[PDB]
């Protein structure tokens, strides 16, 4: 299967310069186009470029010229692209794709990277508080996990390691005090909790955070 | 460069309905006897994914329930039976002339039945006020149709400042959307007050939902 697997997320202060990489694997790397498509945080999408890994060639959108570069390697199938001068507002995720090569296929891109978020910042790493939220002191009830605190993004959250996934919401992080805060809430039976263990685990990789916390009934 | 326009912006259909996503080129994006109109779903968190290629291709392991149309400047992707996984943003591209373009994108809301949220409220955690800090969060689950307000009442007093809010995307399953509201004190505030209440403004009731607790 064709597959096209990207870096992780990535911290850069601004002015400073990224180099992020995607791997191709299921096809021939060297006879197909490798493009690079830029999402801003809730916008749409803008065409980077596009390299033939074949014999190196490329070409630029002009927005891009001058701060954008296209590589690939031949010897480990992987394609990079590194940005410059890096600003705020290139904050964004930039995906990797291949595209059709056959006559009538549109040239559309078919397969995807996930994506590499790129954060542009001088704020510093920051490991998150995480709370219990227990209820106040039906025939449902609803515990919830807050993590407080948390830059850059992201952070995981399961409950019981992600055994319990139905009634479950993560909600998106919001920008507080410079930082970001997520909450999730879990619903479950009333019979299931006090009485069956109920814990949210959350993971922030950037700052190594790696937290259990168990919901206890309020006292 | 090729500018490639979609309407409309926004879109809600009902379950099992047809849903059509029209695409206007500033330039014929068609060449000889090909066509380089390409259509893409993406849904939150993750890459967009093909749906039609060359304007009206299926792509393969999509569904037949999608289609596209058109030659030239105008083109239409058509989702018939529309089902809840169909809740994403769909995008209209041009691969004719570099640089390669993309339509602004065309967010469907899959409709459905009315729904009450469910509220509930929680104090601060114990370690949160040993942190120094207070929030109170209350959560509203489950709901549709998705314009719903929060009100937060302290002591009866209705506060603005200090809340942030959060709402999930459409749910993929039961097509539901799902909000959090913070109340953020510090804890030299939050015990200056006795009752908090977290109050929602909802179509299917005439009354708010109220939920609240006193510090004691």
């Amino acid at each position: 299967p064709v597959q096209l697997q990207q870096s992780g997320p990535e911290l850069v202060k601004p002015g400073a310069s990224v180099r992020i990489s995607c791997k191709a694997s299921g096809y021939t790397f060297t006879r197909y186009n490798i493009h690079w498509v830029k999402q801003r945080p809730g916008q749409g999408l803008e065409w980077i470029g596009w390299i033939y890994p074949g014999d190196g060639n490329t070409f630029y959108n002009e927005k891009f010229k001058g701060k954008a570069t296209l590589t690939a390697d031949k010897s480990s199938s992987t394609a990079y692209m590194q940005l410059s001068s890096l600003t705020s507002e290139d904050s964004a995720v930039y995906f990797c794709t291949r595209s059709y090569s056959e006559s009538g296929q549109g040239h559309a891109m078919d397969y995807w990277g996930q994506g590499t978020s790129v954060t542009v910042s001088s704020a510093k790493t920051t490991a998150p508080s995480v709370y219990p939220l227990a209820p106040v002191c039906g025939s449902s009830v609803t515990l919830g996990c807050l993590v407080k605190g948390y830059f850059p993004e992201p952070v995981t959250l399961t409950w019981n390691s992600g055994s319990l996934s139905s009634g479950v919401h993560t909600f998106p992080a919001v920008l507080q005090s410079d930082l970001y805060t997520l909450s999730s809430s879990v619903t479950v039976t009333s019979s299931t909790w006090p009485s069956q263990s109920i814990t949210c685990n959350v993971a922030h990789p950037a700052s190594s955070t790696k937290v259990d916390k168990k919901i206890e009934p309020r006292g | 460069d090729i500018v490639l326009t979609q309407s409309p912006g926004s879109l809600a259909m009902s379950l099992g309905q047809r849903a059509t996503i029209s695409c206007k080129a500033s330039q014929s994006v068609d060449y000889d006897g090909d066509s380089y109109m390409n259509w893409y779903q993406q849904k939150p968190g993750q890459p967009p994914k093909l749906l039609i290629f060359a304007a009206s291709n299926l792509e393969s392991g999509i569904p037949a329930r999608f289609s596209g149309s058109g030659s030239g400047t105008d083109f239409t992707l058509n989702i018939h039976p529309v089902e809840e996984e169909d809740a994403a943003t769909y995008y209209c591209q041009q691969s004719n002339e570099d640089p390669y373009t993309f339509g602004g994108g065309t967010k469907l809301e899959i409709k459905r039945a009315d729904a009450a949220p469910t509220v509930s409220i929680f104090p601060p955690s114990s370690e949160q006020l040993t942190s120094g800090g207070a929030s109170v969060v209350c959560f509203l689950n489950n709901f549709y149709p998705k314009d719903i307000n929060v009100k937060w009442k302290i002591d009866g007093s209705e506060r603005q400042n200090g809340v942030l809010n959060s709402w999930t995307d459409q749910d993929s399953k039961d097509s539901t959307y799902s909000m959090s509201s913070t109340l953020t004190l510090t804890k030299d505030e939050y015990e200056r007050h006795n009752s908090y209440t977290c109050e929602a403004t909802h179509k299917t009731s005439t009354s708010p939902i109220v939920k609240s607790f006193n510090r004691n």
